[PDB]
């Protein structure tokens, strides 16, 4: 994959992962969007999580908490709140991916520039 | 491992070493008693091809040649028999193995119970001290001047009497 | 194939000085067993003797604690590379760590007159 | 109980001497031999032959059974790493030089690729994860009186 | 007990099937939780082959 | 294990356990096992983790399997390499009920 | 059923 | 104080008139009365040290050492009780009158504050000591050793008073806080240097160094076991009170005064804690030992941080008791065998079931296995060393380690084996002698609880 | 788990089995005292795998200095009687 | 092969052995010698849990920071036994 | 008191040691203690014990509990 494509074939296009807005944010969106969060720092901090687990992610998984806690003996009744915070980071996941991708063909556009 | 070994040895002794070691070795390579006696049997056809043969020379040579394919088609790690040196229990008891004399010292107290061994031990000791004197003379008399001997003992040439030092073997404890 | 080591020394059998057939190696051979059977039975003679209320007493090792002990001084000669290996042992190591030391405590002392080296939290020393 | 005849002395260079040494050593002269003369101390203790005692035959009922040595034989010199409880020269099938060649010839093919792999690394196809609030510059200290670089999260 | 030699000896039951019972209850309960967690080895969720995305989103100039 | 066999038979209880203790540190899917090293494998190759060392990762995690089918069959289904007496007693519950637990 | 050597233990 | 000495001294007429069927316990339990009543020392309410005229004083760097000389006191009567049974009753008395006399100079001394009184019976300790050892020993090399002993101290202890002197002279007087509200600061040049030398060199002489541990091995070896408790518990103790005293004024001197010293100490530390692993004798293994933890104290002394000195008052009086408890345990398996060696006697542990646990309890106290004032001590003093360089953690680790390694060697060669089978007289352990280990023992336990006691002056 | 000690009937029985399962000389039909290499014709690699077959049966090892010199299953027997202390 | 005086050595060591082992045997009569789970329950759980909690809710409850119990988890809507009044949700939750 | 067997029922017929012997013979050479160590390979050490004959044990009821629970499921909503 990628990997050999850029050890044993092309050597540079491949792209660095630690350097993602090394290209402007929008040389191909008119306007951009951005995006949103919907849970507040009050609440991410009452709840008392961690940094590698506080993401826009959140909600879900507060939601998650209260469900598991609540009918706490009756555990496996939070099962729905599992999918769905899987589905989000999934989601997120994917987002990286495209991301990637972008600064891919972004780089081919500048190699096809020369 | 009571009796003791000569100084030299001989060809016979040092090609049956041999034999049993290989067989070890091949037992352990090869796990399935069949294939152990298979490959037993080829070196016992091995073995009885020379056998006969008698030339100082060639004894040698098929000696030392046979060391040096044993120590070098040998079993890293062989098979140790436990209650042997290298296994898992050489020693395991020593721990346990107290000697007798140890019982001098015990307290009237303890061994007021355990009366009946308590009234054996004298009448051993009494074995022991009546027949020693006499166990001397036995070598003192048969310390041949010559001045060559080894480590064995010789009996009782009497009746009745009793051997020479039979103290270090008899009362030697148990194994458990 | 093989080879020998001050660790893995040649084992018995593949020594070629062993399976000699020689006379006088033999004797030689003989002689030790005589001697060995000599100093055993002397020893089970007393290891058994009855009547008897101590120990036995172990010359060899009494010789061997005395040769590592006290008979050093009055057999040593001194002669070089003796001298040498005993001034180095004495000097060196001892100067080596004393440079080391001296150069970080300058180190030290040099960075605190200039007023950086992070000490917070150095309160108890 | 003990005498000066009976303990050592100096380096006999005379046979006259060599010979009353052995017998008092309970050895044999052609056997004999004590170590060479720089002054360290040796003196005229026996020089032995330098084998641990994981060798000496483990059958016979030695009365020094931990040791494997009787009454009288000479003790060697260092007998303190070879107790059996330390240093064993057990010969082994392998050899020295081999066995040491194999070992680093391992060790350091396998630093190596972990260099090589650190220069080279694995990597799955995306980017970093993102973190709404300038990566909770709050949550990370900072301070409620610094606007930093406004650190703003896009949708792809 | 009892000791054999070179044969085979009589077992008892309780034993065997303690044994049996072990391995039908884990044999049970794989077959159970695989039924109900059948994605915990394969996952519920699509990874995409990108050169299916479109220049058409993620701006791109050409 | 040179010196035994045929312990299956011979001996049904330890067999049966040792064969789940075996299977749940291969990784069986669901003995307990499964639920910690099949998420730190999928974290392993998921992470920027240097090439090398993922890699004799997962020759040892196939190692793991390899020696404890070696168990398996030099212990439990070869033949009764071991000497010719038997005492054989695993019926006591100071020995079979802690197994169970 | 035997014996079994051992020390004083009563001091 | 007299409270404490004048009883000492008259335990010395009760034992010349006593009767023989009695002295023994007489004066035993009166010296164990004497060591309850040293205790009155610890109301230390505030921090307003003790003073009770200008001849005595107390401090808690000082407490300590006296009320573990009280209680070591009956300790070595007990351990003498059971060799010299066929000395004349005559011999025994006089043996029991130079001990009294031991202790009651070295509480005189660890309390006095003029530091020529400390001096004049840090001197007077000898006569007591070099008689045991030469009068009482069991070889004859004990000769050399008690002259060894004596010249090394008499040499330290000249140029001492040669500086007590200068002082006495350019300062006004001796007396301790008065040195402290009235010392200043030199001029750091060859003859303040000297004079730092002239002031140091006995106590560390007594202390031993690498260069002069040489009377150590010999002394606690031929001596019997009160001179080698004694020596191995407080007449090396003195070398250190000394100096921690009069350090006071030397001031800067002691920051470049200290790097030759500190290298001998510590390179000496690993030479002997090695050889330790390869020396036969065993009472001459438990002296480098000894050496090795000594030369910890003093590299803790010269650097002159709390920390570091409250560390080397815990090691100090852990190694004290520790050292005394192994030489117990060293002579009670000698009256049986009669020979030091190591290697003769060997597994034991089925003969002597409960000793080891005497045996190991003291291991454990010197490889510093927690929770011990002996590992707070070291790994205090390894911190204030690792401050004062961040490049002697590496000896302090190797030292751990080869300790940690002949402590068990030495477990392992008389406890861990297999019985000999010609030791026919292994007369089983006596009450007195298990008592001693226990005596020394369980004071360990107490203080490892509560050791604000056993801080010193900055605690 | 330990089974119960060895007694002389027992260990007799069991060599007689042994080296009546043997094959190459024995013929079925061996005397207490059936001299292997006088009594019997046999040869010293016989003799010294029948030394092993015993160790494999009782599990410990004979060592050298006495297989070498075993010539009677009575000796055998009494070898084994006193290394293993049977007979109370 | 065995020496005759060997095997006559042997017979002797042997006949020996097997009466100092018949020796060392013993006669009867020597050595001579001149709910529960509810009792357990109490004797090693109640005792020492009355000890116990002795202990903590009167000397170490008693200071400062001897116990530190972590703040509590909260969730939004979660009300609380303390006055608290009711609690906000989150904004949108779409899909 | 433990008694033992004849020392005559056991034989080399159809089992590995049989094929070993074959091949013996071909070699030109025997194998005499094939008997003795032929108590095993026979009665009731027999049989090619097998990974699944191992794994699987208790499978069978293993699979007709997976049944029972999932009727009783389906029953039960
Ligand atoms: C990152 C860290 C990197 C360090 C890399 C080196 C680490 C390995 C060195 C450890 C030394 C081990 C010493 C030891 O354990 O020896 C054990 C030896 C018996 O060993 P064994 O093979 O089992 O033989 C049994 C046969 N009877 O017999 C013994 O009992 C040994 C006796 C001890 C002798 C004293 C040794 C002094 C300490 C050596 C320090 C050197 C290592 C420095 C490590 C840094
Ligand atoms: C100078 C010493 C060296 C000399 C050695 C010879 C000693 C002989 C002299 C007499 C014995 C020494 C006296 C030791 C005193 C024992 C102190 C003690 O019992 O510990 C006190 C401890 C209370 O704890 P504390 O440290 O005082 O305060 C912290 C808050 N817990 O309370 C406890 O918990 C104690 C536990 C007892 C069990």
């Amino acid at each position: 994959a990628h990997l050999t494509r850029r050890y044993l074939w092309d050597a540079s296009v491949e792209p660095d992962p630690e350097k993602i807005p090394s290209f402007p944010p929008d040389l191909g969106f008119p306007e951009r969007k951005e995006r949103v969060m919907v849970a507040t720092q009050q609440e991410m901090m009452d709840a008392q999580l961690t940094l590698q687990q506080r993401d826009y992610c959140a909600h879900y998984l507060i939601r998650l908490l209260k469900c598991k806690r609540d009918s706490f003996p009756n555990f496996l009744a939070c099962k729905h709140e599992q999918h769905d915070w899987d589905y989000c980071e999934h989601l997120d996941y994917v987002k990286r991916m495209k991301e990637f991708e972008r600064e891919r063909r972004l780089l081919q556009r500048k190699k096809r520039r020369a | 491992a009571f009796c003791a070994p000569p100084a030299y040895l001989t060809h016979q002794q040092k090609v049956l070493r041999l034999y049993k070691r290989a067989l070890r070795h091949l037992e352990s390579w090869c796990i399935h008693r069949d294939k152990y006696r298979y490959f037993a049997c080829l070196m016992r056809a091995r073995f009885e091809e020379h056998k006969n043969e008698k030339d100082m020379m060639r004894a040698t040579q098929l000696l030392r040649e046979a060391e040096e394919e044993f120590w070098q088609n040998q079993h890293p790690q062989p098979y140790i028999f436990p209650d042997s040196p290298g296994g898992t229990s050489f020693e395991r008891y020593e721990c346990y193995k107290v000697p007798e004399w140890c019982l001098d010292y015990w307290h009237p107290s303890e061994k007021a119970m355990y009366p009946d061994y308590f009234s054996k031990r004298e009448q051993w000791k009494k074995l022991r001290m009546e027949s020693w004197d006499r166990e001397v003379k036995q070598l003192q008399e048969e310390t041949s001047p010559d001045g060559i001997m080894t480590e064995a003992l010789p009996p009782a040439r009497r009746e009745g009497d009793l051997p020479p030092l039979w103290w270090h073997i008899v009362t030697r404890p148990r194994e458990r | 194939k093989y080879k020998p080591a001050p660790l893995a020394t040649l084992p018995s059998t593949l020594d070629p000085a062993e399976y000699d057939v020689s006379p006088e190696t033999r004797r030689a051979q003989v002689e030790r067993l005589s001697i060995r059977a000599r100093l055993k039975r002397e020893y089970l003679l007393q290891y058994n003797d009855p009547k008897r209320v101590s120990h036995i007493e172990d010359p060899a090792l009494i010789r061997w604690t005395y040769a590592r002990s006290a008979n050093i001084y009055p057999n040593f000669r001194p002669t070089p590379k003796n001298s040498l290996l005993g001034a180095v042992a004495g000097f060196g190591p001892l100067i080596f760590w004393y440079y080391v030391f001296k150069t970080d405590r300058d180190r030290k002392e040099r960075l605190i007159q200039e007023g950086k080296l992070d000490r917070k939290f150095n309160i108890s020393y | 109980h003990m005498t000066k005849d009976m303990l050592p002395g100096s380096y006999p260079r005379t046979p006259e001497e060599r010979a009353a040494a052995a017998k008092k050593y309970n050895m044999r002269v052609e056997d004999y031999e004590p170590y060479p003369d720089d002054g360290m101390g040796y003196g005229d203790y026996p020089m032995l032959p330098n084998r641990s005692q994981h060798e000496r035959d483990p059958w016979y009922q030695w009365d020094h059974s931990e040791l494997r040595m009787n009454w009288g034989e000479p003790i060697h010199w260092d007998l303190d790493m070879y107790i059996r409880n330390r240093v064993d020269t057990s010969p082994t099938p392998v050899s020295w030089d081999v066995m040491c060649k194999h070992l680093f010839g391992f060790v350091a093919f396998m630093v190596f690729m972990f260099w090589v792999g650190h220069v080279f690394p694995s990597y799955q196809p995306v980017g970093p994860k993102q973190y709404p609030y300038n990566n909770l510059y709050l949550e990370r200290g900072g301070d409620p009186t610094k606007e930093p670089e406004p650190v703003v999260h896009y949708d792809i | 007990i009892q000791p054999r030699y070179r044969e085979f000896p009589q077992l008892t039951r309780s034993q065997v099937i303690q044994g049996e019972f072990l391995s039908s209850l884990m044999w049970f309960w794989i077959l159970w939780r695989f039924w109900h967690d059948s994605d915990a080895v394969l996952g519920h969720f699509s990874y995409p082959d990108p050169s299916q995305w479109t220049d058409e989103e993620l701006g791109i100039p050409p | 294990i040179r010196k035994m066999g045929n312990i299956t038979k011979i001996m049904p209880f330890t067999s049966s356990c040792l064969v789940i203790g075996s299977l749940a540190l291969t990784g069986m899917p669901f003995l307990t096992g499964f639920y910690s090293k099949d998420l730190i494998i999928e974290a392993i190759n998921t992470c920027n983790t240097n090439a090398w060392a993922l890699l004799i990762t997962l020759i040892a995690t196939s190692m793991t399997a390899m020696y404890s089918m070696r168990i398996i069959y030099f212990v439990t289904m070869t033949k009764p390499r071991f000497p010719p007496l038997i005492s054989i007693n695993e019926n006591d519950p100071d020995l079979m009920n802690p197994i169970k637990r | 059923r035997l014996f079994v050597v051992k020390p004083s233990l009563y001091y | 104080m007299l409270k404490i000495i004048l009883p000492s001294l008259m335990l010395l007429p009760l034992t010349w008139l006593s009767s023989p069927k009695k002295t023994w316990t007489n004066v035993t339990s009166y010296s164990f009365l004497i060591s309850l009543t040293s205790l009155t020392l610890l109301w230390q309410t505030d921090e307003n040290y003790k003073n009770f005229s200008n001849m005595f004083s107390s401090d808690p760097l000082s407490t300590p050492l006296i009320i573990l000389t009280a209680w070591l006191l009956p300790l070595m009567l007990m351990a003498s009780q059971n060799h010299l049974k066929k000395d004349n009753n005559v011999l025994q008395k006089l043996y029991i009158s130079m001990l009294i006399s031991l202790q009651i100079l070295l509480i005189m001394t660890f309390s006095a504050t003029e530091l020529i009184m400390f001096y004049i019976l840090f001197e007077a300790t000898l006569i007591p000591t070099l008689i045991i050892i030469t009068r009482w020993g069991n070889q004859t090399e004990r000769l050399n050793a008690g002259i060894y002993f004596l010249f090394y101290t008499l040499i330290g202890s000249i140029p001492l008073l040669i500086a007590l002197i200068l002082i006495q002279n350019h300062v006004g007087t001796l007396n301790l806080m008065i040195l402290s509200f009235t010392t200043h600061t030199l001029d750091a040049s060859w003859s303040n240097n000297l004079l730092w030398l002239a002031c140091m060199m006995a106590f560390l002489i007594k202390m031993p160094l690498y260069g002069v541990h040489l009377w150590l091995p010999k002394a606690h070896v031929e001596a019997p076991i009160a001179g080698s408790m004694i020596l191995a518990a407080i007449l090396l103790k003195l070398g250190s009170y000394g100096m921690i005293r009069i350090s006071i004024i030397l001031d800067p001197l002691t920051k470049y005064m200290a790097y030759p010293f500190i290298l001998l100490s510590l390179w000496g530390m690993i030479m002997t804690s090695s050889i330790c692993l390869r020396q036969t004798d065993l009472k001459s293994l438990i002296a480098y030992s000894s050496v090795s933890h000594m030369a910890l104290v003093i590299a803790s002394i010269m650097i002159q941080t709390p920390w570091s000195f409250m560390g080397a008052t815990m090691l100090m009086i852990a190694h004290g008791l520790t050292s005394s408890l192994l030489f117990c345990l060293a002579n009670s398996n000698y009256e049986r065998i009669h020979s030091r060696t190591m290697i003769m006697a060997r597994g034991l542990q089925m003969v002597f079931p409960l000793m080891a646990t005497w045996w190991l309890m003291a291991s454990l106290a010197n490889l510093a296995l927690p929770p011990s004032i002996n590992l707070m001590g070291e790994l205090f003093i390894t911190m204030s060393l690792f401050s004062w360089s961040n490049f002697t953690i590496i000896l302090m680790g190797i030292n751990i380690i080869i300790t940690g390694m002949y402590s068990m060697y030495m477990i392992i060669t008389t406890q861990r084996g297999k019985l000999t089978n010609h030791m026919i007289n292994l007369q089983p352990s006596h009450t007195r002698e298990l008592t001693l280990m226990a005596l020394h023992m369980i004071p360990l336990i107490l203080l490892t609880t509560s050791p604000k006691l056993i801080t010193g002056l900055t605690m | 788990s330990d089974a119960p000690p060895l007694t002389l009937d027992g260990i007799k029985d069991r060599v007689l089995y042994v080296l009546k399962l043997y094959d190459k000389i024995d013929p079925e039909k061996l005397s207490v005292n059936s001299h292997f290499m006088k009594d019997l014709g046999l040869d010293s690699l016989d003799q010294v795998e029948i030394i092993m077959a015993m160790e494999d049966e009782f599990g410990f090892e004979i060592p050298d200095i006495d297989a070498e010199k075993l010539m009677c299953p009575q000796e055998i027997v009494d070898y084994i009687a006193d290394k293993k202390d049977v007979y109370e | 092969g065995y020496t005759p005086d060997e095997k006559l050595r042997l017979q002797q060591l042997r006949e020996l052995r097997r009466r100092w082992l018949k020796d060392q045997e013993l006669s009867p009569r020597e050595p001579v010698l001149p709910y529960r789970s509810s009792l357990f329950a109490v004797s090693h759980v109640l005792i020492p849990m009355w000890f116990v909690h002795y202990y903590v809710k009167y000397h170490m409850a008693t200071k400062p920071y001897t116990i530190v119990s972590s703040k509590p988890r909260i969730f939004p809507g979660d009300t609380i036994l303390e006055t608290g009044e009711v609690i906000p949700p989150m904004r949108d939750f779409p899909d | 008191k433990m008694e033992l067997p004849d020392y005559r029922q056991w034989k080399i017929e159809g089992t590995p040691l049989e094929t070993v012997q074959k091949k013996l013979a071909a070699r030109g050479l025997r194998d005499p203690w094939a008997r003795n160590e032929a108590w095993r390979y026979m009665g009731g050490f027999a049989g090619n014990i097998t990974f699944p004959s191992v794994i699987l044990k208790g499978f069978k009821w293993g699979f007709a509990a997976f049944v029972v629970a999932l009727g009783a499921e389906y029953f039960l909503d």
